[PDB]
RNA sequence: GACCGCAGCAGGACUCCGGGGUCAGCAGCCUCUAGCGCGGGAGCGAACGCGGCUCAGGGAAGUCGGCAAGCCGGCUCCGUAACCUCGGGAAAAGGAGUGGCUCUGACGGCGCCGGGUCAGAACUGGAACGGACGCGGGGAUCCCGACUGUUUACUAGAAAC
RNA sequence: GAGACCACCCGGCGCGGCGCUCCUGUACGGCGCAGAGCCCUGCGAUCGCCUGAGGGACGCGCCUGCAGAGCGCGG
């Protein structure tokens, strides 16, 4: 016969295969366009996800339902450990895509960065970079190699060690995320910006301007081998069914005598590397500021660490960055943020008027701990 | 070689409920779950009467 | 050497089916003692077996104070544990007493 | 910020939290949380329950 | 057109086969839903109506004889399932209800009984003017 | 507890005696007595089954059909149709209460003793009561057979007999 | 933070305690000159006070007490 009534093939096929992501954590794959002559800026940063909020904001959107009306929106806080440039990487435009030329590391690789090379640190040789450290640190090998990168390679990138100790993650092994100088006036200008930053701390406030839209790329949360009913969204077959209701009735027609690639079947329902796009950054601020989350409406100091603590996360010691929207991935998960590729043309101006600091753990009626001691008094 | 006791079950709790029932404490319409004829035979009041 | 520790049975039977709560607890009190005592044999006094099973087979006492005295040498190292009676656990933690 | 009070618990409800409900008599009652609401469906008197501010006022702990 | 304006989607609670109450003084005691206007149905999807969605309803035997045996456009004023307006307030109406409105929006009878939700008012003005209270 | 089913097989085999407690009960649910821990054990709590539990809003729109679930139920007390072979229907339908305490009245023997049954009240329980258990969903008609009964053991329990 | 076994992300883990915060709704007990009433000179369901108590926790800050990194196996 035929399909009779017409439906749709559930599940976007572009994301297939749905498998445990091989890459250790989110990978850039594509970096923002160069646009020679632009302000010299860095494209990306790496953070670790934290608990969600409930920020209230004012929408100045001409010809809109909520124009000039108070509304509340949901944002996910991301701790931003300040990164340090650990090396400069060059890429040459080549017939086979991008081929790399003369990567140079810093005179001293950072101690967390050294931990990355070895599977265990204490019980290991620790011999990596022994020749290199002696080779450099006299500021001669570094200069000539940087000169080679400038002469024979157009695209320049900053290898950056992120510091895991500042945040509550027990990682203790620095992760390396490549960032790309973009908008440099000519090839030479980009390399000189990187060298100044060699072995130097960069915080997210430098990388991402407030109110811009950025992309969140992370290994998403998973639930294990799942049945077709959740893995692919197939409708449950009628209750009265031998061998169980939850399963696709027919995996192929007789003549295409095989299982087709699109046919729905059970698979690992998670851990896919996924990127969302054009998500605005509502507040970029140092967590150290006692009033980092205060507002004119607040009338109290108000700090980012929420009452009772961020659930399944630590104390967000520095540089909290909130992205409006829910970024992919569970709490405590590496999430690479990059300047967005295709930002939404019309953006509501960001005017946060209150940020909820009430206990995420439990239903909390107390924005600050002090008001809670006041409510219970003696 | 030893012989232990019957380990007789408590009849203390039952004692109290039966004494209170003598005063009528547990005779509420909800507690009875049996027909009025079974609780007191309707023939029985007549045989005595 | 005697180590007295508080063993959260409730934080151990969680993650296992209720019908087999009490057997899992006895075994758990045997795994934990080995790590603390650094021994390879755990012998449980019959009195501990009474205590853990006192509530029933589905739910057990939340915590049992255990006195772990290592009584083994000559490479036998049997560690004996006897339940200690306490009113309640406030500032209670491993409290090693004595030496070889 | 803007804080209302529950129609049962009488605990300040911060913005974005709570279920607001409209009765048959055209009056809005803002329930605090699921707990303020579920105890109100069966109208267990707020005075009888000790967690509501209203009982604390009656018992005079609030004064 | 008759329903005029833009409504942010609010959670939709009443599907087809629902006898919503009727608060109009037109005398329709109860309305049974048949369809919701502008519903593109996905396979096996019952069409559903939110607060302020024009729905076609049929008056039951309880209602006045003239309006019976006919499809009449109505606008739902109250939905029991809680709906979140963009303010972030979550609001739930006590009992599901509807008002019979013309394609133009003129009600069958003048009075609207009890509370009327704010989304019904923006889409349909006559209800807004006669509302005893706009909650 | 060894019989008969190729066997130390969730199967079929006739009786005797049958404690307490809630309860109308030889019921269900616990328990003395009396037995006894079964073709083994440990991890792990994925899919998917199999045996339950719950679900916002609406509810049969699902489907061949309310299949299956669910609703109801015990007790007391009112209230109980059309029809009708007046015998029924009828538990029609439809409501109200039910808990624990503090007590007061009716009945066999004062010279002390019978027996807990029923009523009647107060006072109190997050606005809860058959709180587990046992335990009707209801009405409107139509078609066949009157029904209690019997049936094709291992696919038809009926309108068939 | 990942899980059928695996693999993966990580690692001197963790076990107890201490705080915070949350969940639940005033804990046991003591006291009363509260209590319908019966009544010996006491019984009483509850009620109030102590007690936004007590109990609990998988989230969170520590941790003073134990502890925790092979004199395995490969290389």
């Amino acid at each position: 016969s035929h399909r009779k009534f017409s439906c749709c093939r559930k599940g976007n096929l572009g994301y297939l295969p749905r498998k445990r992501c091989t890459r250790g954590r989110g990978r850039c794959k594509t970096f923002p366009p160069d646009v020679q002559g632009a302000p010299i800026h860095l494209t990306a940063f790496l953070g670790y996800k934290a608990g969600c909020t409930h920020v209230m904001r004012f929408i100045d959107h001409r010809g809109s339902n909520l124009h000039n009306r108070q509304a509340i929106d949901q944002a996910t806080i991301i701790d931003a450990p300040p990164m340090i440039c650990t090396a400069i990487i060059g890429y040459a435009k080549t017939p086979k895509g991008l081929r790399a030329v003369t990567t140079v590391w810093a005179a001293h690789i950072a101690e967390p960065a050294m931990r990355r090379f070895y599977r265990n640190y204490f019980h290991a040789e620790k011999t990596a970079f022994s020749t290199y450290m002696k080779k450099a640190a006299d500021g001669t090998y570094i200069k000539e190699q940087l000169g080679r990168l400038k002469q024979h390679a157009d695209v320049i990138r900053i290898v950056a060690h992120t510091q895991p100790a500042l945040t509550p993650l027990k990682q203790k092994k620095a992760d390396i995320m490549e960032i790309q100088v973009n908008g440099g006036a000519n090839v030479a200008e980009k390399v000189d910006y990187a060298y100044a930053l060699m072995e130097k701390p960069i915080s997210i406030k430098d990388v991402f301007s407030v109110g811009a839209q950025i992309d969140t790329i992370s290994i998403t949360r998973g639930r294990g081998f799942e049945g077709v009913v959740t893995r692919w969204g197939v409708t449950r077959l009628p209750r009265k069914t031998r061998r169980g209701n939850r399963k696709v009735a027919c995996i192929g027609a007789w003549h295409p005598a095989n299982v087709q690639y699109t046919v729905a079947r059970a698979g690992q329902m998670g851990y896919f590397h996924r990127t969302d796009t054009n998500k605005q950054v509502f507040m970029i601020d140092t967590a150290e500021n006692p009033r980092c989350c205060t507002t004119e409406f607040d009338l109290t100091d108000k700090s980012i660490n929420p009452v009772g603590g961020f659930v399944n996360y630590g104390r967000v010691q520095g540089d909290f960055i909130m992205i409006k929207g829910t970024c992919p991935g569970p709490k405590r998960r590496p999430v690479v943020m990059r300047n967005a590729l295709l930002p939404h043309r019309n953006c509501p101006p960001v005017q946060l008027q209150w940020i909820s600091t009430a206990s995420k753990f439990g239903h909390g009626i107390f924005e600050t701990v002090e008001e809670r001691r006041q409510f219970y008094a003696k | 070689i030893a012989k232990l006791d019957i380990k007789g079950s408590s009849r203390g709790r039952i004692r109290a409920r039966h004494a209170a029932k003598r005063l009528g404490r547990h005779s509420g319409h909800g507690k009875r779950r049996g027909t009025r004829e079974a609780r007191m035979p309707s023939k029985t009041l007549w045989i005595q009467r | 050497i005697v180590y007295e520790h508080t063993i959260r049975l409730n934080k151990a039977v969680r993650g296992k089916p209720s019908k087999k709560a009490a057997p899992i607890a006895i075994r758990a009190i045997r795994a934990q003692v080995e790590k603390l005592a650094k021994v390879e044999d755990v012998r449980l006094d019959p009195s501990v077996n009474v205590f853990v099973w006192s509530r029933g087979i589905r739910h057990v006492p939340r915590r049992i104070r255990l006195e772990v005295r290592l009584e083994g040498d000559d490479e036998h190292k049997f560690a004996y544990v006897i339940n200690k009676d306490v009113e309640n656990f406030k500032h209670l933690t491993t409290e090693k007493k004595g030496s070889e | 910020p803007r804080i209302e009070h529950c129609s049962f618990c009488s605990k300040p409800v911060y913005p974005g939290k709570g279920i607001c409900f409209v009765r048959n008599d055209s009056r809005v009652f803002r329930f605090c949380t699921s707990k303020c609401h579920r105890n109100f469906k069966m109208k267990r008197n707020p005075r009888k329950v000790r967690w509501t501010k209203t009982y604390r006022l009656l018992h005079n702990k609030d004064m | 057109s008759g329903g005029i304006g833009n409504k942010f989607r609010i959670s939709c609670g009443l599907p087809v086969g629902a006898v919503i109450n009727c608060a109009d003084n037109s005398g329709a005691k109860s309305l049974n839903m048949i369809a919701v206007k502008n519903w593109k149905g996905h396979l096996n999807r019952f069409p559903k109506a939110s607060v302020g969605d024009m729905v076609l309803i049929t008056v039951g035997r309880d209602g006045k004889p003239e309006l019976r045996r006919k499809v009449t456009p109505a606008v739902v004023v109250r939905q029991r399932k809680v709906w979140r307006r963009k303010d972030g307030v979550w609001i739930y109406f006590q009992d599901n209800a509807g008002v019979i409105i013309n394609p133009k929006g003129e009600l069958k009878g003048s009075s609207i009984t009890g509370p009327v939700a704010k989304e019904a008012a923006d889409r349909w003005p006559k209800i807004s003017t006669t509302a005893e209270c706009v909650h």
